[PDB]
């Protein structure tokens, strides 16, 4: 439905077409001579003045062609940089799963799919986004039997009456056990430790 | 009267929305009549920070997004003598005394075309076989 | 004999008693001294823009 | 030419010569604006910090914005700003004034202080600062027990380093 | 045109589509192992 | 006088062209630097690298 989404390729095409159009349009400039037609100058004067007339056209057209070549060089360099970035994205987000944040997609990356385009590529990125949050009360460690317990992976949370261990990115409470916790030291130096079993 | 200059044909308001047609100096205009206003950076919120409270997600969604990248452009070439003279012996003889003038241009254009081909082949050709579903 | 366009206002520069005009940088005249009243006037270019 | 009809008439026979120049200059200006917008506009909401500030002993006062100053900048930003200092040519003003840039920086910094890295993926989720720092140590191969037993020393070293940075700059 | 020429690309779009199809079938069927 | 006017005009045009080319090169390098800065902002502030 929506149009005007493929702005970059259209912009590149328009820039190239406009450059070619202005280059071919520059052919109708007097450049200070008597006419823009070569044969008319040839078939109206004498060679001693004819060559003087022709020199101006020669230098003007040479200058215009030089300018066009320089602009093409600059645009080619920029396009090369863009192509290198696209190649890196294709290598890293299609052939594998990326951990560098926001490189390809907004969220936690899962996979990507490539598609062709007349002068480029289109990546479809699939990402995971958490939702439906909830408040909880937490504590960094648990003091029990004079010992300090820390979670292996996850975090301590509370319904409001009891305590559970959860994984960091999805709510799934479980009972605190010696299997998913480890002990180090005594509950005397940790700031914020709470009592439990 | 704005820091960007002077503006006629629009009304100044005191609200602030997203910027449609950027004018400058932090202000821009939109259509309702035409109104000129100051840009709004975004929504305002104050996340509830406490030293013993956390938030944990309970559900998830899967999103699919697009990204578009150009990788190539058209390959073009230009014949120097035909463009600059156009079938004239006198023009060619006069131009000959300028030395090597368009060989560099042809070299550059051929390099550009080769670079475009290399860009395409490097971007897409990244497999050894042709797998089939 | 020194010609140019612009708009003239009253200035507060203090010319040393033997100069006729002053320029700030890049050789562009700013201040002049009127040959009759012997006071310093300042010149700014006429307004323009896109 | 500079106010010369003869110059304009003689120049008119050179074809389109400065249209592409103005095109290039406008492209450059648009590119500068796009660069600034891409660099700084990376958040959807303007986050704020709570009035009470107890970040487990850490001290961010030197970097947080100062409500007293009209510019709403910080100490380091003010130091950076203070430290560093026609015939037809014009200079256009940037689209984003420095106040909005400072607001973007403040929003980003409040978000990363309060919600860790969660605000960069979806909605910001609050987290005590000590737990986030424990997560960050756990992400480099060191258990959180080290932070939980050396919190005070870590905070003191961080404060000393952030204090030395300002002196080194000034 | 007065001496300007446009050269065709080496890879026709059918081969590009074939490359994309091969890559996409590979990543569906074999994960990241084929990389 | 038209000859002298043309002689002035060509040199002024050459100077303008040189300035434009220098501005283009500087803008390109500035854009590269800005892209690097944006990548660093995205990867080292919003997450752990
Ligand atoms: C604390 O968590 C527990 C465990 O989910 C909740 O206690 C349960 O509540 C239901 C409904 O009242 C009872 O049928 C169960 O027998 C309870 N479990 C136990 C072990 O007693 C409790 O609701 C949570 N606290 C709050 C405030 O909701
Ligand atoms: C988290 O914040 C709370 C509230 O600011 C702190 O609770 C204070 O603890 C001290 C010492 O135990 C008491 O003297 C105060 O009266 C408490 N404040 C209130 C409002 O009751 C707590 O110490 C902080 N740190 C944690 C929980 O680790
Ligand atoms: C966790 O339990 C321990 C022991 O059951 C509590 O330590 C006692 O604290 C009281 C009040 O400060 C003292 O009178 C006792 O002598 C302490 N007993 C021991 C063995 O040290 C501890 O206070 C509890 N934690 C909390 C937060 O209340
Ligand atoms: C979590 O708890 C807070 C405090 O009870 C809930 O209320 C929010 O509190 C903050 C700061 O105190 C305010 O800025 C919000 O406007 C409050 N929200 C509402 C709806 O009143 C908060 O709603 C709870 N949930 C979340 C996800 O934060
Ligand atoms: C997580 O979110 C999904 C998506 O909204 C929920 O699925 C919806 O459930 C409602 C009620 O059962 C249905 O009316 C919708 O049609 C479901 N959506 C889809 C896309 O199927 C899901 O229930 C949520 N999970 C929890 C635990 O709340
Ligand atoms: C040039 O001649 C005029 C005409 O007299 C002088 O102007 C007078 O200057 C005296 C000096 O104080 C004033 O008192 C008169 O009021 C002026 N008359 C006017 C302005 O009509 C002027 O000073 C002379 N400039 C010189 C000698 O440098
Ligand atoms: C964070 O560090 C700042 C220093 O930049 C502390 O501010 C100083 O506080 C002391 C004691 O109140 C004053 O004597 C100094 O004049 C303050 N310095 C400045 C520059 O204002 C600030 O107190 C520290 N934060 C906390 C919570 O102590
Ligand atoms: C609202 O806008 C008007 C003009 O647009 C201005 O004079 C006025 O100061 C603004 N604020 C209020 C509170 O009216």
């Amino acid at each position: 439905s929506t149009a005007s989404a493929l702005g970059k390729l259209q912009n590149v095409v328009n820039q190239n077409a406009q450059a070619l159009n202005t280059l071919v349009k520059q052919l109708s400039s007097n450049f200070g001579a008597i006419s823009s037609v070569l044969n008319d100058i040839l078939s109206r004067l004498d060679p001693p003045e004819a060559e003087v007339q022709i020199d101006r056209l020669i230098t003007g057209r040479l200058q215009s062609l030089q300018t066009y070549v320089t602009q093409q060089l600059i645009r080619a360099a920029e396009i090369r940089a863009s192509a290198n970035l696209a190649a890196t994205k294709m290598s890293e987000c299609v052939l594998g799963q990326s951990k560098r944040v926001d490189f390809c997609g907004k969220g936690y990356h899962l996979m990507s799919f490539p598609q062709s385009a007349p002068h480029g590529v289109v990546f479809l990125h699939v990402t995971y986004v958490p939702a439906q949050e909830k408040n909880f009360t937490t504590a960094p460690a648990i003091c029990h039997d004079g010992k300090a317990h820390f979670p292996r992976e996850g975090v301590f949370v509370s319904n409001g009456t009891h305590w559970f261990v959860t994984q960091r990115n999805f709510y799934e409470p479980q009972i605190i056990t010696t299997d998913n916790t480890f002990v180090s030291g005594n509950c005397d130096v940790v700031i914020g430790i709470v009592n439990n079993t | 009267q704005t820091r960007a200059g002077c503006l006629i044909g629009a009304e100044h308001v005191n609200n602030s929305y997203e910027c449609d047609i950027p004018i400058g100096a932090g202000i821009c205009a939109s259509y309702q009549s035409i109104i000129a206003y100051t840009m709004s950076l975004g929504a305002e919120n104050s996340v509830a920070y406490s030293n013993n409270s956390i938030a944990i997600p309970t559900n998830f969604t899967i999103s699919v997004t697009t990204e578009i990248l150009p990788v190539s452009m058209t390959k073009t070439s230009v014949d120097c003598t035909m463009y600059i003279c156009g079938d004239s012996t006198e023009c060619s003889n006069l131009l000959l005394q300028y030395g090597s003038f368009c060989t560099q241009l042809n070299r550059a254009l051929t390099g550009i075309a080769v670079e475009q081909d290399k860009n395409t082949q490097e971007v897409f050709a990244q497999v050894k076989q042709i797998y089939k579903t | 004999g020194l010609t140019g366009t612009g708009v003239l206002t009253e200035s507060n520069k203090k010319f040393l008693p033997f100069q006729q005009f002053g320029r700030d940088i890049a050789d562009t005249t700013d201040a002049v001294r009127d040959p009759q009243t012997l006071e310093i006037l300042d010149i700014t270019p006429c307004s323009f823009g896109g | 030419c500079g106010d010369s009809t003869e110059c304009s008439n003689l120049l008119l026979q050179y074809g389109s010569f400065c249209t592409q120049l103005n095109r290039a200059l406008t492209g450059i200006a648009v590119e500068q604006d796009k660069n600034t917008q891409e660099v700084f506009a990376q958040v959807k909401q303007i986050y704020k910090t709570p009035p009470i500030k107890d970040f487990g002993g850490f001290n961010f006062s030197q970097i947080l914005p100062d409500p007293s100053k009209p510019s709403k900048r910080s100490f380091i930003e003010d130091l950076l700003f203070n430290k560093v200092t026609f015939n037809g040519l014009t200079v256009l003003p940037p689209l984003l004034t420095d106040e909005m840039i400072a607001q973007y920086t403040s929003a980003l910094l409040a978000g990363t202080i309060t919600s860790g890295w969660t605000f960069g993926a979806g909605a910001a989720l609050q987290i005590p600062f000590a737990m986030q720092m424990a997560y960050r140590f756990n992400g480099i191969g060191v258990t959180q027990n080290v932070l939980y037993e050396n919190q005070k020393l870590i905070a003191n070293q961080f404060n000393s380093a952030i204090g030395k940075i300002q002196d080194s700059l000034s």
